[PDB]
């Protein structure tokens, strides 16, 4: 399903970027 | 009259969407909450910039997926966002994950048609991000929690 697909790489995005803040 | 919170989201929004998919400031400085919505515009240009930077050929595969699947990106970018956020995590990092994205439809759309109007997906995404988080924003005191989230506060 492409929403689910779009949503999960968003969401790897958006943890990575939530690593970095606390770095 | 009313909704600070809606107005001043979708002027932050629309902005980094104009300008990322042109590529020109609107100058026009400030009005109403101008110093937060400043800064918070200069934190989305840093970290909204970066995120398209890092992840540029997912996005473009996300892209790709939008547009074969449904018709409307604008309708399609919303399922999109909920369907993010439908497993109740909710933090700075996947609002400006999803604004970044849009950024990138936004610029999409501008080559696809270089007419199209940025206004829609920018409302579209505001409406989800200030109804759907309503009372969470307020709790992480709107837009001066965004910016002091991703606002480094030491180099060294
Ligand atoms: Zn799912
Ligand atoms: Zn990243
Ligand atoms: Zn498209
Ligand atoms: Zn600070």
């Amino acid at each position: 399903q492409w929403v689910r697909e779009i949503a999960a790489g968003l969401r790897r995005a958006a943890d990575d970027v939530n690593a970095q803040v606390e770095r | 009259g009313s909704d600070e919170l809606y107005r001043q989201s979708l002027e932050i929004i629309s902005r980094y969407l104009r300008e990322q998919a042109t590529g020109a400031k609107d100058t026009k400085p400030m009005g109403r909450s101008g110093a937060t919505s400043r800064k918070a515009l200069e934190t989305l240009r840093r970290v909204g910039d970066g995120v398209q930077r890092n992840h540029e050929t997912a996005f473009q595969g996300m892209l790709r997926k939008l547009d074969i699947k449904n018709e409307d990106d604008v309708k399609s970018l919303s399922r999109v966002m909920i369907h993010v956020f439908s497993d109740g995590v909710t933090n700075w990092g996947r609002i400006v994950t999803l604004i970044s994205f849009g950024a990138f439809v936004a610029k999409h759309l501008k080559t696809i048609n270089q007419e199209s109007c940025i206004e829609p997906l920018a409302e579209s995404i505001t409406d989800v991000l200030v109804r759907t988080k309503r009372d969470w924003l307020v709790k992480q005191r709107g837009w001066d929690g965004f910016v002091e989230f991703f606002h480094v506060e030491d180099l060294e």
